[PDB]
């Protein structure tokens, strides 16, 4: 059925090969030639039906025996090689480059490049089937991979070469084959990959991107990458090795944002300017710029936000003033405590009270010396309640802002230790959330002091178990660890069934989070604890440990902890723990709300109330009607532990987004449950969730590109959802403060850009969703659905802004936060 | 308030080309899907006064159509062949909750009222719901720039930000026509608007609503706008409108007299006497000309989105979007076919890509090129005398 | 004796990408017959 030129070079195959077949070994080169040369004709062409391969493929086996049987010699590979190249088309047996080994060891270009993506991918499949033995095998097969990795390099192929190292396990090689033209595509395509790979290629693939960025000099990206990377060791090293002062200056800003901040000697250029930049001592007055220059500098009343006037006992009261905090937060202005004062803070009826002052202090909140001010007009009470409240203040005022002196250091350590376990109990978690990401010492050496003596209730020994937590977050801190150890040996059964005890394996977890497989000697540590509090303590710590890892084995792990009837709270840390190995890659987070979906239907009641918690984290100032709905139709549900968590998850997930399709589920919800106050009081703190800051705060714990996990967000957000995890007792009740682990993770949702002095300079941008058109395996996202506004501006959850104009080129590649901006010499 | 229905979808794996990342995302599904799948499995393996009330309940239970209730335990009820029959209520019953009409459950043989069936939806009216969703987001859409935006602004930014329109006291568009040649993307911003919306979407044919009894059509127009308003928010996306709506002339005829008078039910389920919920129309025509001025009229349908032939920019869009998945050969400057002022389509379009690459196919070459692109634009399009102007 | 209690028992893990991966990193971290028949005098002999 073929043509006539078809067939003729069909029977000229077939007398080639007959030829090869007839034992006259005097002509088998010229045949071997002409066959070669046929062959490497037909495979460098465009043609993808290369004929003289369609036409061997009957002679395969006969080009084998051929082979095995010609005399060792120059013919023996000059035909391998043609063996190779037809069994680039039938394999099973994976023979290419088992005939390639045995060649000619020519240029890997000539036949074409689909022999070359054959070849790579069969080196892989025999990189991965290969022991550790065999090593004298495995070195000719690097070869064909520095062949392979340049081929691919010259032929746009950078997804080919990057997937052929990244699974050989060894991705140290792209380094001399990158350009200046590639490593944007190289390392886009290797960071995309990070988020879905286990470890220890997570850290490999993060280390060459890393590698590939310092090798061009581009600092910032290189910085976000050792940020993934929890080592400080390596952002020093970048931090500390540049030049240019500028960029310096946005890297401060970066690790300012994040929780780290890095002792700087007295050798760098401008010491006292970095570190004020990596201090946050200008977050205040950034802040307050930008408001006044959107006209929100204007207290709002809690009745504002209830808007009850359209459409008061001790407790909604309390409520009043948690929703006036989380409202005006950061603003230092009020109305209600600021101002009349005395009177938000006074008829809170006793315990409340603990809370309505640290409203104060999130009200001045970055704000040392106003804070100060303010807060020691009420630091002097003569009921307890008010001082605690006000020491607590004080810490929230100096959280995230990293002050030369230590305020809240010197306040709250002289009350720590304190003789009445009230004072302690909020200075000691003043200290916590004051003094976060620090991972100072001397603050350490002050608190793991007070987890053990005769005076200390178990509120007070969680708390300090949280503050110790927080302060070293993700640091392995041998001290923290072995006192929240001592702790949890030294009670019994009973004295450890308090729910105030989950805050022990609480502060474990915080201080290894996201250290992963360094876990296991704390939970081998830890196999002698009670059973109902060693799977409690074990999952938690699991959980803490895998955070934003995405291990799909360890969420298997917890599914399997959930699917146990228990006729039991280790299942709901289960459920938490789904969701925060999963708030990392996207497509995780679809998966396990279907999964969370599942667990509200097939589940017990236990983690019933857990799944509310896990959307609430998995979604965190990220209103979704896909989450919001599901929470609405839960908010309704008879069990009240359900609906309270689904109540304050519609807050958290809507939280510091003024969402207006949320705020009228709120108020409908708060005339639904007008009669039972326990409802009424979530949902006046899910309304005042929604305005926090009057539309000005993120409470994700991922800023940079929504790739970077701020260790401390993570903190409050795990501490507040813990204790959510006995509301009736820890929140609905005493422990209402805990509330205030949120300031770990408040922190400004702005875009604010300046020039080479720390001066602003309003440019125009275009904001709009994290859209792409073809992701190609490595081209970048480019914004769809564009907005014209100028700088300052407000970026919401899948919002990022692009320079309207070229006049400017910013420092980093991400206009997210402090932005400095250099003035383009090219033009515009 | 049921609820939205939504539309169950996966997330979508950004590299289109075959790669490793595009495997990574794919296994992640893949592992969490088996979770799942494993979970359900292990609640199933690991696991009295309801069901003796069951048994008591009738075995072949009965529905029928409650008619006018009595007492606080006796009811009159329809037996759905004609004959109604003064029968009683169990305790089982909710009761504060039968309404006359509503197609409650009765006891085979002693025809006790027993259940109340507030699901009776017509299947006419439950299929033409939407359950999957579409994978044709708006990245598939070349240009049509305004018109996303339009359609957004309708139904889209009143369920995404509903604030902008309370902070001026504005009814958002509750309505929209989307006209045009055939072929321009009527269809896929509705396919777009399914796959992006957390809303019911409710896919209807101007031609199904039409029924072959008398009064079945309005019937089921009152049927079909009845769930979109339980279930809201709500999209009714009814395609080819002017199956019926077409002008409303003094008929002869019956079947044409029933036919205007499913129009008129329309009519007045779009803005009658009553009100209505926070269902959103989207109807789609090619001759609008055609169509009754009460039925576009800017209270039932406030905006109007024209669909022309897409222009230069536009084209070359089009050629972009239905070219990315295709391995297209640097021989191809898709920059030719563009410039010829010829009435080419997105579907044209589309035609031309799939019809180069069979014949890139054909000549035994799976690289598209320049000549098969000229070739295939020539052989699909199918279809002012010289010198009377000019 | 009694048939003893049967717990209840999860279905085969399922297998995920990597699984095989774990596994194999876990790895790497890693008569008479008597011929005679005494009776005593009461003896049941079939
Ligand atoms: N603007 C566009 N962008 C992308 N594809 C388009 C566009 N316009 C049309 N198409 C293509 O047209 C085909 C379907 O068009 P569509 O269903 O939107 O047409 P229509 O206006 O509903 O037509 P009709 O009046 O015949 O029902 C698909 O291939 C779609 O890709
Ligand atoms: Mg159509």
């Amino acid at each position: 059925e073929l043509s006539e030129e078809d067939k003729q070079l069909q029977d000229e195959l077939e007398m080639l090969v007959e030829r090869l077949g007839e034992k006259d070994t005097s002509l088998y080169r010229p045949a071997l030639e002409e066959l070669r040369r046929q062959i490497r004709s037909s495979t460098t062409s465009m043609t993808s039906v290369p004929k003289p391969l369609k036409f061997l493929r009957p002679h395969y086996g006969k080009l084998k025996e051929i082979y095995e049987n010609m005399a060792p010699g120059e013919n023996k590979r000059f035909a391998a090689d043609i063996i190779s190249v037809l069994a680039m088309t039938m394999s099973g047996e994976r023979e290419c480059l088992k005939y390639r080994l045995v060649g000619s060891q020519e240029e890997l270009a000539s036949w074409g490049h689909e022999y070359v993506r054959h070849l790579a991918g069969e080196v892989a499949k025999e990189w991965q089937e290969l022991d550790d033995a065999e090593k004298v095998q495995r070195e000719p097969l690097l070869t064909l991979v520095k062949e392979i990795v340049p081929y691919n390099m010259a032929h746009n192929a950078e997804h080919e070469a990057c997937d052929l190292l990244m699974e050989i396990e060894q991705v140290d090689m792209l380094e001399k084959d990158i350009d200046e033209n590639a490593y944007a595509k190289v390392c886009l395509y290797l960071t995309s990959c990070v988020n879905y790979v286990p470890e220890p290629e997570n850290s490999a693939l993060l280390r060459c991107a890393l590698g590939v960025f310092r090798k061009f000099s581009r600092f910032p990206e290189a910085l976000r990458l050792a940020l993934m990377l929890n080592d400080m060791e390596l952002v020093e090293d970048i931090f500390t090795s540049c030049k240019d002062v500028v960029v310096q200056k946005q890297m401060a800003f970066m690790l300012g944002r994040h929780g780290v901040f890095l002792e700087l000697s007295e050798d760098v250029e401008e010491y006292e300017d970095l570190t004020e930049i990596m201090s946050n001592v200008q977050l205040n007055s950034n802040f307050l710029a930008l408001a006044r220059e959107l006209d929100i500098m204007e207290p709002k009343v809690p009745d504002d936000i209830y808007k009850t006037h359209l459409e008061d006992s001790a407790r909604m009261n309390l409520a009043s003033s948690f929703v006036n905090g989380f409202v005006n937060a950061a603003f230092g202005q009020d109305k209600l405590l600021t101002d009349d004062g005395n009177k938000w803070l006074y008829k809170n009826k006793d315990h409340g009270m603990l809370s309505a002052a640290a409203s104060l202090g999130m009200i001045l909140l970055w704000d040392v010396d106003g804070g100060l001010t303010q807060i020691d007009k009420y630091l002097y009470s003569s009921e307890d309640y008010i001082k605690s409240g006000a020491l607590l203040a004080c810490g929230i005022v100096n959280s995230g802002v990293r002050n030369e002196c230590d305020p809240a250091l010197a306040l709250l350590s002289d009350y720590v230790l304190h003789n009445s376990n009230t004072m302690r109990l909020g200075s000691i978690f003043g200290l916590g959330l004051a003094y976060a990401g620090s991972n100072r010492e001397d603050v350490l050496t002050l608190l793991l002091p007070v987890m053990g003596d005769s005076k200390s209730s178990m509120e007070v020994a969680g708390v300090t178990a949280l503050a110790c937590g927080m302060i070293a977050v993700g640091s392995c801190n041998g001290d923290v660890t072995s006192t929240i150890l001592q702790t949890i040996m030294e009670k019994s059964e009973t004295e450890l069934k308090d729910t105030y005890a989950r805050w022990l394996p609480l502060g474990l977890g915080l201080n290894h989070l996201g250290k992963g497989e360094a876990i296991e000697a704390i939970l081998a540590a830890l196999e002698v604890v009670s059973e109902p509090f060693r799977s409690f303590a074990n999952t938690l710590v699991d959980v803490c440990a895998y955070a934003g890892s995405g291990n799909v084995l360890k969420v298997q792990q917890l599914l399997h902890i959930c699917s146990e009837h228990f006729d039991g709270a280790h299942q709901g840390v289960a459920v938490l723990g789904i969701a925060l190995i999963a708030m990392g890659e996207e497509i995780g987070a679809e998966m396990a709300l279907r999964t969370f979906g599942h667990l509200l239907r097939y589940g017990e009641p236990t983690l019933r109330r857990a799944v509310p918690l896990a959307l609430a984290l998995i979604s965190v100032s990220n209103p979704r009607l896909n989450i919001l709905d599901t929470l609405s139709k839960f908010s309704h549900d008879a069990d009240p532990e359900v609906s309270y968590n689904s109540i304050f998850a519609m807050g958290m997930v809507g939280s510091g987004t003024n969402n207006a399709r949320l705020a009228a589920m709120l108020r409908q919800l708060a005339q639904y449950h007008a009669k039972d106050p326990n409802n009424l009081f979530m949902v006046r703190l899910a309304q005042g969730l929604t305005h926090l800051g009057k539309g000005t705060l993120t409470l994700c714990p991922y800023h940079s590109d929504r790739q970077l996990m701020s260790q401390v967000a993570v903190a409050g957000l795990l501490t507040v959802l813990v204790s959510f995890l006995d509301v009736r007792n820890i929140i609905l009740g005493k422990s209402h403060y805990v509330l205030y682990g949120l300031v770990a993770a408040m922190q400004p949702r702005m875009l604010v850009t300046f020039d080479e002095e720390l001066r602003p300079l309003p440019v125009s941008v275009r904001v709009g969703q994290a859209v792409d058109v073809v992701g190609q395996a490595g081209k970048p996202k480019t914004i769809t659905g564009f907005q014209t506004h100028t700088t300052p501006v407000l970026l919401a959850h899948g919002e990022r802004a692009e320079l309207a104009t070229e006049e400017f080129l910013p420092v980093t590649p991400i206009l997210e936060g402090f932005v400095i901006l250099r003035k383009n010499p090219n033009y515009d | 308030t049921k609820g939205p229905d939504a539309a169950s979808k996966l997330p979508l794996v950004t590299p289109h080309t075959q790669c490793r990342l595009k495997l990574l995302k794919l296994e992640r599904i893949k592992d969490y899907l088996l979770m799942e799948e494993e979970f359900i499995r292990n609640q199933e393996q690991m696991k009295e006064e309801r069901s003796k009330v069951d048994d008591l309940r009738g075995t072949p239970m009965s529905v029928g159509t409650l008619e006018e209730i009595i007492d606080d335990n006796h009811a009159i009820v329809s037996t759905s062949v004609g004959s109604e029959h003064y029968v009683s209520i169990l305790s089982f019953v909710d009761k504060d909750l039968l309404e006359p009409g509503c197609s409650v459950l009765l006891n085979h043989k002693v025809h006790a009222v027993i259940g109340v069936l507030m699901d009776d939806t017509d299947p006419l009216v439950t299929v033409m719901k939407v359950e999957k969703a579409p994978q044709e987001t708006y990245a598939d859409i070349g240009g049509l720039d305004n018109q996303i935006q339009e359609i957004k602004e309708s139904v889209e930014l009143p369920l995404t930000h509903p604030e902008y329109y309370e902070e001026m006291g504005i009814k958002p568009p509750k309505g929209v026509i989307l006209y045009g040649p055939p072929g321009t993307g009527k269809t896929l911003l509705a396919k777009a608007v399914a796959n992006q919306t957390s809303a019911t979407f409710l896919r209807v044919v101007g031609s199904e609503l039409i029924q072959k009894y008398l009064g079945d059509g309005p019937k089921l127009v009152r049927e079909l706008f009845r769930v979109a308003e339980e279930h809201a928010p709500s999209i009714v996306f009814i395609d080819e409108i002017d199956a019926i709506g077409t002008k409303r002339y003094d008929s002869n005829s019956g079947g044409e007299r029933e036919i205007q008078r499913t129009m008129l039910e329309l009519l007045n389920q779009l803005d009658g006497f009553d009100s209505r919920g926070d269902v959103k129309v989207i109807m789609a025509t090619n001759r609008i000309e055609t169509l009754d001025p009460a039925l576009i009229r800017p209270g039932r349908i406030d905006r109007k989105i024209e669909f022309p032939l897409p222009d230069e920019k536009t084209k070359k869009r089009i050629f972009q979007i239905h070219t990315s998945r295709m391995t297209l050969a640097d021989d191809v400057t898709l920059d030719d076919l563009i410039m010829a002022k010829d009435d080419l389509s997105g579907a044209d379009i589309k035609a031309i890509c799939t019809e180069a690459g069979l014949m890139a196919l054909r000549e035994r070459r799976m690289k598209v090129t320049n000549e098969d692109f000229k070739k295939s634009k020539e052989n699909v399009l199918y279809k002012t005398p010289e010198g009377l102007y000019l | 004796e009694v048939p003893k209690e049967k717990e209840k028992e999860k279905v085969s893990t399922a297998v995920l990408s990597i699984t095989a991966k774990a596994k194999k990193k876990e790895k790497e971290k890693e008569e008479p017959e008597p011929n005679f028949q005494l009776l005593d005098n009461p003896a049941r002999v079939m």
